[PDB]
């Protein structure tokens, strides 16, 4: 899907994965994160490898959606209150 | 800890993590890896992205925009080993809730 | 004096409080957050007046307590510029006077340039004395109905010190803090000061 | 009176990576490490202040406390310090990238060695919306090999050869691209050797090897003049005040917290920090007492050697050695880690319990708990588990009150007292019961079905007893191997495990949608021997045979 | 800005099995934090098995915000979905 | 308490963000901060970098920075046809904010030779708002004045001052970058060729080049050509200014006069005391026709090869002695030599006596072609002017012994420490200390020998070069950072005493005999505005040291 | 937390006292250590449809108009204290004409 045959080796994942900590658990050496600091890359926390590194929920499976508790207002008592000084001050000015 | 002749600890490592991702079970993976292995209430700073002590940031002397988060302690141990190698992992945060 | 303020906020309803009506469940949390508490840079909130707009309650994967974005209006004690306000005198200090307001907001100060024309402090009895006339010496006594005009509100942005400095002062305290919000009252014009001068 | 305090639950949306300044290292510091004396030996070998292991940097024991946060080993987060190096040195991780910007600047006035017409062409190629990582690293190579092509500057008339390595030296030969032309640089070159070679011609044997060296005291000063309108053309983006290229030379060095390097016996990193300090002291005292240039360089190559061993050390562990291997951080502390509320036991067969159940030994069920938070609906149930206590199995080990933030241990005290005072929000840790969701894997975990979820069943032996139709996804037999039981601890993690990882839902492999939990070796034989053509049963045998299965 | 009106909800009316596990895990989490239940529980105490009762009688007061990859979101009530 | 955050700033970014945050507001500094830190920028690019001002509030500043000459834009298009203006920065629009107290007190001291009058208050007032408004015509300034006795006076001195320099009209060449003005002018002389011309490509390159070289020098001298003075006697006053032009100030005549202020200061320490005054009037006459402090043809590129720098040194040494203004004799000095010289009456023979002594010194003050015809060299003295002041800033600060090594290393030029203590006369640990406190700055490099295969420092002797430009560019910006630090502490002091200064402007507009205040703060105000004037004292003292290395 | 606008509208103190009397009836257990104390200390501290017309007909400004109906002037100099330029911006004869509005 990047236009060429990449392969699942170290150069192919670098074309696929623009992130640092996902490729960091791949590698066996350490200078992949020094040029992350040099060229000052800024990756997101979207992939499920760095979701569990940083300890926040991945967005596949049960994290794929969001659950919402619906409120039972139905615009009933969300009419605003009186504030009849503005009825006074309308006659003032 | 490690070993059997300690109290114990059974390693859940790198291959069963793969298994529960494939089930999509995301809160088990959050619980079995972080909540019940090494959970750590940490104080990040919002303008710097570094971790402060006691609700107080050090690189900007203010307790003002300090956020309190739970994190794996190995990720805390990672960041303070990166700051010693002179790279700076600055956490960029945001709110969870739409407005 | 009393105004309303459209404030947007994110409330937390614990799930044991789901049995309540969801209007009263929100306002209970808002009164936990705003009653008897200085809103930064607009003054002292008292209660929560109504509700304007609620969203649908959103949930974390952490807990089950629903988090509602709510916009409301609250009554808030923000007196405008140049307002004649009453009170009851708490103590006459050497540099000015502090006057209570029946426990609502007791951080009032009237400096030398806001007194009458020639008020001097008496350290022998802790009282301000104003030489009015041929019958000169009037009496600024304690705990009576006062009448004074405010001039300027102050917003002392209080700032928590470092935890190494917050504990050393706490350690020696066992053997004053700046008020975050206060008012500059005045008794320039006649009619001000005591109400017994003009009742 | 008091201020409205507010807090929003937040979430990490990105990591940003940069080096630190010399002002970012000091801004996070708590002490300036200045002595090599770890301990003053007269006060019972206590950690000496302003050296390493200074209690403003954290604590290694649980007896002593920190001096910044005044927390012990359990609650101190650890605090940095810093370490001012006289005569800066090259960073070993940025040493490859220190090269790549010396291959891009003038080395006389330190302007960039590019024309303007391709410069703004290049910046269009980098500021365009179609930029990726290796795309930009491809452009940054494309504008670096082009930069090594140009032989003079556009700002001064200096000519520039190539610059490369030599260990930790960086060497520019001004020549090797002059050929026979380019007189006045060579003329002052061959002119200045005649001040020396006409005095002592011993050095004439080494003239071809003497090139313009780049030590970190002038490589640093050369970096301070790059005039950061073109640092983004070196892949820096100097809008951030730590963008600047001279932040990649070790002027200041952060001393890591004592949480990062404890003392069980000094640590490998603690003994490296003092050595760095000692060398710096030799250098700073040597620059004022008067030392030769031949041993100033001997110490300053040694100080650079130590910091090079401090980060990589390639037999002590550096910082990179703590992050590498399958015992380091990335696979060994972040992807895989020993967990709590788990046990490991030999497995064993049991046809009588259902395919979705597992038989847990009642000696393991006494130690593996569940944090059952009390409600209206289990208030009477959890009171019976309090009064049974930790030593009989329908029981409980701990009690955590609504506010007391420390677990009452039910082994002590009056358990009848705590059972009447059981509130409506406080957590008991009750023993593993019948029907609790557990996890269960064999390890080696080859496929998705290798970890499944069951309901606990509490039985009197010392072994795990799954059903035999379930031993096909674990690819196990009853020959002495063991399995791992994990008890989940939260209601969301207990419900995802039983519904997604349950046995009844995982009766088919996802590989082809074929049955994987089905009749095992000896349940196919007894089944064939019944439905064999010549088995004939009467009412006495049939209804007994139907009662076996029911 | 972003919303989908419930007469043009494009996605499936069937409850995804990943949705069924978070709904039962959320609702059991609320019930363990003393929330009121809506089903006649026959003397059982466990917060999961109460939550499984409420999904059977469709008495579970949550909705599911199905996010679409552009930014939109559909809202589906749990008593509307098909299990 | 020690300013370490400012030790890590780019000292030209830290300067240029401070010369506009104090003078203009804190919004002009944010724009020109990105222009220094990111090079060339559009408008739609600035609204993505700043993040805190929208597309029109930045356009409030862009039409105001170009008023004060602080932005040198260019309105060019791509091949698709969208005209996108890439605004730049320029330094000389910022240097007029930097030299702004020196410019006024230069034109005061230069206009004391024409009229003994209060013009030193009056011509200072007209130059005070040619800088604060940047670009202006004459009649709008003539609109504010009413009395024709003074309106004719200020119009007389406008054309009188512009006669001898210091002011030219504005143009697009003032607001276009010189390297991009050159290459478009270079491409005028490339596509004018006949199509499929048989000329070789290197000669095709050189055909475009030398045609443009005199063409580039033509465009620069087009505002230097006095066509703005052409308003000749419509009723009286045989030359006045042109009204319809927008008249600005140039810096290349000011810096040229500022260079001449440095050269008389060098002469007062080497060659007499009374004959240096003769040297002062000598350079003051041959002043406006002098070449610039910096050829703008250098910064157009043109140094990819070795020969064009030699081509630049052809015309550089040409103009210092083959210019019809810049060739003078001892006859011409007495025409502008004033009274009270007292060289024991004045006569041109004794002038040539003290014009001879400005040739025999080791510094090339005044060499000669003909024995009466003297001239001052510029390509030969300016690369030894900066070498002399650099030796005494080391001598003042790092001790006088550090001056000794910095010259002993300079002539021996590959010296070693065995040769130092032969050609120096100090104790060897004192040599090895004051050399050690001198490698910390780029005053010397260290040339290693690799006696073994690798470049090991165990058994190796080190040699000591003395590079010019590495030692100067460091001293150029060590001053430039200190110049910007000093204004940072100026503005920080005025901003923390804001409620004093607000009270010092409002309550006591006139009543400052009692301040309408207490004496416990006017003394505190006295030690603010003393330090507020003492900081600009140290600024002008530092700025003379800084501008040496700019040439 | 965000305050959208600092002053939506003013409040005459009869509206605030009518609000907090309804709050005391609605909240009569619901014990707040902060709310229930301060809503008690503000109502004793603070201790209409016919007066809201005649003040508006006087063409006095709405900024200082609210303090007339908040606290009632017991003296002419207090009525002088509310309105600035009481003698210059308008005449004298209507000032005591506002005094029976205070008693009424
Ligand atoms: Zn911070
Ligand atoms: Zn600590
Ligand atoms: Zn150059």
């Amino acid at each position: 899907y990047k236009g060429e045959v990449l392969g699942i080796t170290r150069f192919g994942l670098s074309k696929m994965r623009d992130s640092v900590l996902q490729l960091a658990s791949f590698e066996k050496t350490t200078d992949h994160l020094f040029d992350a600091a040099f060229y000052m890359k800024k990756d997101a926390v979207e992939g499920v490898s760095e979701c569990i590194i940083l300890g926040q929920t991945m967005s596949i499976g049960t994290g794929s959606f969001k659950v919402v508790k619906g409120t039972n207002i139905s615009e009933k008592d969300l009419v605003p209150k009186r504030c009849l000084f503005e009825s006074l001050s309308n006659e003032a000015a | 800890t490690e070993g059997r002749s300690r109290d114990g600890g059974l390693r859940l490592g790198e291959m069963e993590r793969d298994c529960v991702i494939a089930y999509g079970a995301s809160q088990l993976l959050l619980e079995r890896l972080m909540i019940s292995s090494d959970a750590f209430e940490v104080d990040v700073c919002d303008k710097c992205g570094l971790m402060g002590y006691s609700g107080w940031c050090t690189t900007c002397k203010s307790a003002e925009n300090i956020i309190k988060m739970t994190i794996p302690y190995a990720a805390k141990l990672l960041f303070q080993e990166l700051l010693s190698m002179n790279i700076a992992p600055r956490l960029r945060l945001e709110d969870i809730f739409q407005q | 004096m009393f105004i309303l303020s459209k404030i947007a906020d994110l409330v937390r309803i614990p799930p044991d409080q789901f049995h309540r009506d969801t209007i009263s469940a929100i306002t209970h949390q808002l009164n936990n957050k705003f009653a008897n508490k200085i809103i930064p840079n607009v003054g002292l909130c008292i209660t929560i007046y109504d509700l304007l707009t609620v969203e649908e309650g959103q949930l974390k994967p952490g807990d089950g307590s629903s988090y509602i974005n709510v916009t409301f209006r609250a009554v808030v004690f923000k007196p405008f510029l140049g307002e004649i306000v009453t009170g009851w005198i708490s103590k006459c200090t050497a540099e000015g006077i502090k006057v209570s307001l029946l426990g609502i907001f007791d951080d009032i100060f009237i400096p030398q340039n806001m007194l009458f024309e020639g008020c001097y402090y008496t350290p022998e009895e802790s009282a301000w004395i104003w030489p009015m006339d041929e019958e000169t010496k009037l009496y600024f006594d304690v705990n009576e109905k006062i009448r004074f005009r405010i001039e300027r509100e102050v917003f002392v942005d209080v700032k928590p010190k470092s935890p190494k400095e917050r504990e050393l002062e706490e350690r020696a305290q066992l053997e004053e803090k700046p008020p975050a919000y206060a008012l500059l009252g005045s008794c320039q014009t006649d009619g001000m000061g005591l109400v017994s001068w003009w009742e | 009176k008091e201020v409205v305090v507010s807090e929003t639950p937040k979430r990490i949306k990105g990591l940003e990576f940069s080096a630190l300044s010399a002002a970012d290292i000091v801004a996070q510091s708590e002490v300036e490490v200045s002595t090599r004396d770890l301990f003053d030996l007269e006060k019972d070998r206590a950690p000496k202040a302003n050296g390493a292991l200074d209690p403003k940097m954290g604590v290694s024991s649980s007896s002593l406390e920190c001096a910044t946060c005044h927390g012990n080993l359990a609650s101190c987060h650890g605090h940095f310090g810093h370490l001012k190096l006289a005569l800066p040195v090259f960073h070993i991780g940025y040493f490859k990238a220190t090269i790549q910007i010396l291959q891009g600047i003038c080395k006389n006035c330190s302007a960039i060695l590019l024309s303007e017409t391709d410069k703004r062409q290049f910046l269009h190629e980098l500021r365009r919306p179609g930029v990726d990582n290796l795309r930009r690293m491809g452009i940054l190579k494309k504008i670096l090999d082009q930069c090594k092509k140009q032989r003079r500057c556009l700002h001064c008339g200096a000519l520039n050869g190539v610059v490369k390595k030599a260990a930790l030296k960086i060497i520019h030969d001004t020549f090797r691209w002059v050929g026979k032309k380019s007189a006045p640089e060579k003329d002052i070159w061959v002119g200045e050797w005649k001040e020396v070679l006409a005095h002592n011609p011993e050095l004439e044997r080494y003239v071809k090897r003497c090139m313009d060296d780049l030590n970190p005291l002038k490589t640093l000063n050369l970096f301070k003049q790059i005039k950061s309108a073109d640092c983004e053309l070196l892949g820096i983006d100097a809008t951030v005040p730590s963008g600047r290229p001279e932040t990649y030379i070790w002027r200041y060095l952060p001393a890591p917290p004592v949480c990062i390097r404890p003392s069980v016996n000094e640590d490998d990193l603690t003994v490296k920090l003092t050595e760095i300090v000692w060398t710096s002291s030799l250098i700073k005292a040597g620059l004022d007492k008067g030392i030769s240039i031949n041993n100033m360089m001997e110490h300053w190559d040694y100080l650079q050697l130590t910091v090079a061993m401090y980060i990589n050390s390639d037999p002590i562990r550096g910082f990179c050695q703590r992050l590498k291997g399958k015992q380091g951080r990335f696979r060994g502390n972040l992807s895989g880690k020993r967990v709590d509320f788990s046990g490991r036991t030999v497995i064993s067969p049991d046809p009588n319990l259902s395919i979705d159940e597992v038989a847990v030994p009642d000696r393991v069920a006494k130690v593996l708990t569940y944090p059952e938070k009390v409600t209206r609906y289990n208030r009477h149930k959890l009171q019976e588990l309090i009064v049974n206590g930790p030593n009989v199995h329908p029981g409980a080990n701990y009690l955590l009150k609504r506010n007391e933030d420390a677990r009452r241990n039910l082994r002590y005290g009056d358990r009848m007292k705590l059972a009447k005072n059981l509130q409506i929000g406080d957590v008991v840790e009750r023993h593993l019961e019948d029907g609790d969701v557990v996890l269960f894997n064999r390890q080696p975990s080859l496929h998705r079905l290798s970890i499944l979820s069951h309901y606990a069943k509490i039985r009197p032996w010392r072994t795990f007893r799954l059903n035999e139709c379930v031993c096909t996804p674990y690819n196990a037999d009853f020959d002495g191997d063991e399995m791992n039981l994990h008890v989940p601890q939260t209601e969301e993690a207990r419900a995802e495990a039983i519904n997604l990882m349950g046995v009844k839902n995982n009766l088919l492999t996802p590989k082809s949608g074929e049955p994987i939990i089905a009749a095992t070796q000896d349940f196919i034989t007894g089944s064939y021997l019944i439905s064999h053509k010549d088995s004939f049963y009467d009412r006495a045998t049939l209804t007994q045979l139907l009662s076996m299965m029911s | 800005e972003k919303a989908i009106p419930k007469d043009q909800r494009a996605t499936t009316p069937y409850m995804t099995k990943y949705e069924r596990a978070r709904i039962l895990g959320t609702r059991a989490l609320q019930i363990s934090m003393n929330a009121p239940v809506f089903v006649d529980l026959e003397g059982e105490t466990d917060p999961l098995r109460i939550a499984m009762k409420e999904l059977a009688e469709k008495k579970i007061p949550l909705v599911i915000r199905r996010y679409l990859p552009d930014g939109s979101f559909e809202d589906w009530s749990v008593e509307e979905l098909i299990v | 308490i020690s300013s370490l955050e400012q030790r890590t700033l780019n000292p030209d970014l830290f300067l240029y963000k401070e010369l506009v945050k104090a003078h203009l507001g804190e919004r002009a500094a944010s724009v020109i901060g990105m222009l220094v830190a990111l090079g060339r920028l559009s408008v739609r690019e600035l609204v993505e970098k700043i993040d805190g001002m929208d597309v029109d509030s930045v356009k409030t500043t862009l039409v105001s920075l170009t008023q004060l000459r602080c932005v040198k834009y260019l309105q060019e298009t791509a091949i698709s046809g969208k005209k996108t203006t890439y605004y730049y920065y320029n330094e000389e629009g910022i240097h007029i904010l930097l030299y702004s107290g020196l410019i006024i007190d230069e034109i005061i001291t230069q206009m004391r030779v024409n009229d003994e009058e209060e013009h030193k208050q009056l011509v200072a007032e007209i130059v005070q708002n040619v800088i604060s408004l940047g670009s202006l015509t004459v009649e709008d300034y003539l609109s504010s004045v009413t009395s024709d006795s003074m309106k004719y006076t200020i119009s007389s001195l406008f054309v009188q001052l512009c006669e001898m320099g210091y002011l030219i009209q504005i143009s697009k060449l003032h607001y276009t970058p010189i390297e991009d003005l050159w290459q478009f002018l270079y491409e005028k002389h490339y596509k004018n060729i006949p199509r499929n011309s048989p000329l070789s490509d290197l000669k095709k390159r050189s055909q475009a080049k030398m045609n443009a070289k005199t063409d580039f020098a033509k465009i620069i001298n087009k505002p230097n050509e006095l066509s703005q003075i052409l308003t000749v006697d419509p009723k009286t006053s045989l030359r006045i200014v042109k009204p319809t032009v927008s008249l600005t100030i140039n810096l290349d005549r000011f810096m040229k006069g500022r260079r001449s202020k440095q050269l008389i200061n060098l002469a007062k320490t080497r060659v007499g005391s009374v004959t240096a005054q003769v040297y002062k009037i000598a350079l003051r006459l041959t002043e406006q026709k002098s070449p610039k402090i910096r050829d703008p043809l250098t910064q157009t590129g043109l140094l990819q090869d070795l020969e064009e720098a030699k081509s630049f040194q052809d015309e550089a040494e040409l103009v210092e002695e083959k210019t019809p203004g810049l060739t003078f004799n001892a006859i011409d000095l007495a025409r502008h030599l004033p009274a009270e010289l007292d060289l024991r009456p004045h006569s041109a023979s004794l002038i040539n006596s003290h014009l001879k002594i400005l040739a025999s010194s080791n510094f090339p003050f005044l060499n000669e072609t003909k024995p009466g015809v003297y001239y001052v060299p510029y390509s030969k003295l300016m690369p030894v002017l900066k070498s002399s002041v650099y030796e005494y800033v080391i001598a003042s600060t790092l001790g006088p012994s550090a001056m000794r090594l910095s010259r002993c290393i300079r002539d021996n030029k590959l010296v070693s420490e065995k040769i130092i203590n032969s050609t120096a006369l100090m104790k060897e640990k004192d040599i090895r200390s004051t050399l050690a406190s001198l490698i910390r700055y780029n005053s010397v490099e260290i040339q290693e020998v690799p006696r073994t295969a690798d470049r090991s420092a165990s058994r190796a002797v080190f040699l000591f070069r003395c590079k010019e430009t590495h030692s100067y560019n460091f001293m150029r910006q060590n001053l430039e950072w200190n110049m910007a630090n000093l204004l940072f502490k100026k503005e920080k002091l005025k901003q923390e005493n804001s409620t004093l200064l607000k009270k010092a402007n409002r309550d006591d507009v006139k009543g400052r005999e009692n301040e309408l205040l207490l004496p416990s703060e006017l003394n505190q105000l006295k030690m603010v505005n003393e330090r507020e004037l003492n900081v600009f004292a140290r600024l002008s003292r530092l700025l003379s040291l800084w501008e040496v290395f700019q040439m | 937390m965000k305050v959208l606008e600092e002053r939506n509208a003013f409040l005459s103190d009869y509206e605030v006292l009518k609000f907090l009397t309804d709050l005391e009836k609605k909240h009569l257990p619901y014990n707040h250590p902060e709310l229930q104390g301060i809503t008690r200390n503000v109502v004793n501290y603070l201790s209409f449809a016919e007066l809201m017309t005649k003040l508006n007909s006087f063409k006095l400004f709405k900024a200082e108009k609210l303090q007339i109906v908040n606290q009632l002037p017991a003296n002419m100099v207090h009525l002088y204290s509310i309105v600035e330029e009481c003698d210059a911006r308008f005449d004298e004869k209507t000032i005591e004409e506002m005094l029976e509005i205070i008693s009424g």
